[PDB]
This record gives structure tokens, C-alpha cells and sequence, in this order.
């Protein structure tokens, strides 16, 4: 299946995923397509933070869903 | 000589150590109020003092789990290593709250602590209860070191307030917290979601609680644009988060907020609290103003029970 990831700059990325994929693999694909390291990535779905251990199916992410990619702050 | 060993600083275990052999040879990794004593041989001055050791038998493992609610083998070494620094920080009272003077990139921890002192929250691990009580009393070294340890952040490392609060909420009893959302698509209809615990009190994407009550536009998978709005909230607070952006804080409309000045690579946190006026706490520094505009990243609001109309 395909999903979309909206970046802070507003850019929309397309990712090929499976509902069994973990959030870590999604961040790995995002790094492959953009270079943003997985340590800095924070994935949001409808305003909730997604954790690395759980899968797309755990968060009820169906086809063509749109996640948002934000970055960790370094304060 | 007689010494005491401990893992929780409450239950003490009498040990007789040979002063001709190091602590390391007798106990494994050993700490005296955060100081690494593994390679030191007992001093006469050590008599009767309490030393932390690692949980190296079942009894200590049980005591540690009951006190800290963790079984990370490295948790206690990380806690002691944090404490060795945090015991040297200063904790001034600023506008009636315990803050932290600037050191070792601790602005995010100072903001976290200030926030915690303004919202109703009860910790589950005895360690956090005890350290938070002392920190509110003004002795926050242990509390800050525990925060660092639980969050797997070393002393000096750049920290994010949002992540820290997420971690701390994981160790708080927020299970009764409940959030009901509705998403309305003119094609697809309505969809309710229920969130419990941490997911019930945290939102990433807007700073405005009011806007979340009124509705935010999000994509529907059908391709249209659906409206997501808050149907019900049961919690003693909410945290609204977004990437830092210029935002006006108005007296009386929020509890407290975090300000981040800088960029994704480098930056600084300040705390804003809404009291009789708006106070900006920057470590030891305190200023006031009747209005506030700045690069806000997190806003906290009081809550009890909300039901949409
Ligand atoms: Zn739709």
C-alpha cells in the first residue's frame, strides 16, 4: 500500500509500505528518500505521536493515509 | 569496617568491607551519593555511610523494581551519573516555583520541572513521588537526575520538553484520562476515536485548545478534506504541541507554555506562566508582561470535563 508523509516545509512524500511495517521501517524509508536521520524523525498521525515499536496496523493506518513528519527539538 | 549498601536509600543492608580491597572487588559498581567509588579503596571517613550498588541479587532487584518501576540494568548507573552533576546545580525559587540556574544545557529540564509544578499529576514509582516532593521543597537534584535517567538522556545533552513530558507521563497514573474525537467527511460520514492515558492528554499539530474544540482540517483518504474536532475530554490538563511558531499568549487563557528560540540543531527553552500577569522564567531569571508573543512550542491548559455541543 501507499502512504503520504507531509514535511515541515509542506512537501508531500509518497512511501510504499505494508500494514505490518513498524514505525522504525517507515523512518528508514523516509531517510532513504530524504536523508533525514531516523533519530531526528517524529511521526504524527491525526495529531498523535507514533512510537517506534508499534506497526502501522496497530495505529489503524489504512491506504493513502497521510502522516506528518516533525523533528525533535534540541534545547 | 561497617558500611551500608542500598538500592533505594530506604532499606539498608549492613556489609563489612575489607579496607585493603577496593569497593569494586567487593560489591561491583558502587556509588556514594552519585560519586563512582568502584576503583577506590575504603577510607576511614567512609564508616557508617550509605553506598548505592547495582541490583546484583534477587532481593535488590525486587527493591529496585518496587521503588523505580524499571528493570533496565543500566538505570541505576545512569541515575547516579546524572546525580553526580545535578547535585551541583542551583535551584532558585522563581515566582514561587523551583527552577534551575543555567548549566549543562538544562533549559529543557528547567522548563519541564516548572511545568510539572503547575499541573495536577501523581507519579506511580515511589522514587518519583519522593524526589518530586523534595524538588517542590527546593531540593531538586534527585528529581532531575531521575528525569534524566528515565528519559535515557545524559547530563549535558540537548533535550526536548515534549519528549521528556511524554516519557514522564508514561510513568504517571493518567489511565482515567479519556479523549473522544470525531472526524467528519461530507462523503464518508462520521468516525469517533477513543484515546486513553497519554494519548488522551497530548496533541501535536496546533497550540490552540480552542481551535481543537472548534475543528481542524485534515485530509480524508477519499481525497476530500475532513474536519476533526474534540468531542469529549476527561483529564486534569491538556498539552497542545506544534513546531515552534510565533504565537500570542493571552493572560488567563492557559496554564503555562514552552518557548523555543533557535532551530532544529541548536536552541533554548523558556517557560511562560499565566498568573496575575504573564511571567517569563529563564532559569534563574524572571520577567513579567501583560501580553506575550514569541516562538511557542507547547501550551498547557487546565481541564476537568469537556463535552462538545
Ligand atoms: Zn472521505
Amino acid at each position: 500500500m501507499q502512504i503520504f508523509v507531509k514535511t515541515l516545509t509542506g512537501k508531500t512524500i509518497t512511501l510504499e509500505v505494508e500494514p505490518s511495517d513498524t514505525i522504525e521501517n517507515v523512518k528508514a524509508k523516509i531517510q532513504d528518500k530524504e536523508g533525514i536521520p531516523p533519530d531526528q524523525q517524529r511521526l504524527i498521525f491525526a495529531g498523535k505521536q507514533l512510537e517506534d515499536g508499534r506497526t502501522l496496523s496497530d495505529y489503524n493506518i489504512q491506504k493513502e493515509s497521510t502522516l506528518h513528519l516533525v523533528l525533535r527539538l534540541r534545547g | 569496617i561497617k558500611v551500608f549498601t542500598t538500592v533505594d536509600n530506604i532499606n539498608l543492608h549492613t556489609q563489612v568491607v575489607d579496607m585493603s580491597m577496593t569497593y569494586g572487588q567487593q560489591f561491583g559498581p558502587t556509588y556514594l551519593d552519585g560519586a563512582d567509588v568502584t576503583k577506590i579503596k575504603p577510607h576511614n571517613s567512609h564508616e557508617g555511610k550509605t553506598f548505592y550498588v547495582l541490583p546484583n541479587d534477587d532481593t535488590l532487584r525486587v527493591e529496585a523494581f518496587e521503588y523505580y518501576h524499571t528493570t533496565d540494568p543500566s538505570f541505576l548507573g545512569r541515575y547516579m551519573s546524572a546525580l553526580n552533576h545535578t547535585k551541583k546545580w542551583k535551584y532558585p525559587q522563581v515566582n514561587g516555583l523551583t527552577s534551575i540556574k543555567w548549566a549543562d544545557n538544562n533549559c529543557y529540564l528547567a522548563t519541564a520541572l516548572l511545568t510539572l509544578q503547575q499541573i495536577e499529576l501523581k507519579f506511580n514509582p515511589p522514587a518519583l513521588q519522593d524526589a518530586y516532593y523534595r524538588a517542590r521543597a527546593g531540593e531538586a537534584a534527585n528529581f532531575c537526575a531521575l528525569i534524566l535517567a528515565y528519559c535515557n538522556k545524559t547530563v549535558g545533552e540537548l533535550g526536548d520538553v515534549r519528549e521528556t513530558m511524554s516519557y514522564l507521563f508514561q510513568h504517571a497514573n493518567l489511565d482515567s484520562c479519556k479523549r473522544v474525537l470525531n472526524v467528519v467527511c461530507k462523503t464518508c460520514g462520521q468516525q469517533q476515536t477513543t484515546l486513553k492515558g497519554v494519548e488522551a492528554v497530548m496533541y501535536m499539530g496546533t497550540l490552540s485548545y480552542e481551535q481543537f474544540k472548534k475543528g481542524v482540517q485534515i485530509p480524508c483518504t477519499c481525497g476530500k478534506q475532513a474536519t476533526k474536532y474534540l468531542v469529549q475530554q476527561e483529564s486534569p490538563f491538556v498539552m497542545m504541541s506544534a513546531p515552534p511558531a510565533q504565537y500570542e499568549l493571552k493572560h488567563g487563557t492557559f496554564t503555562c507554555a514552552s518557548e523555543y528560540t533557535g532551530n532544529y540543531q541548536c536552541g533554548h527553552y523558556k517557560h511562560i506562566t499565566s498568573k496575575e500577569t504573564l511571567y517569563c522564567i529563564d532559569g534563574a531569571l524572571l520577567t513579567k508582561s501583560s501580553e506575550y508573543k514569541g516562538p511557542i512550542t507547547d501550551v498547557f491548559y487546565k481541564e476537568n470535563s469537556y463535552t462538545t455541543t
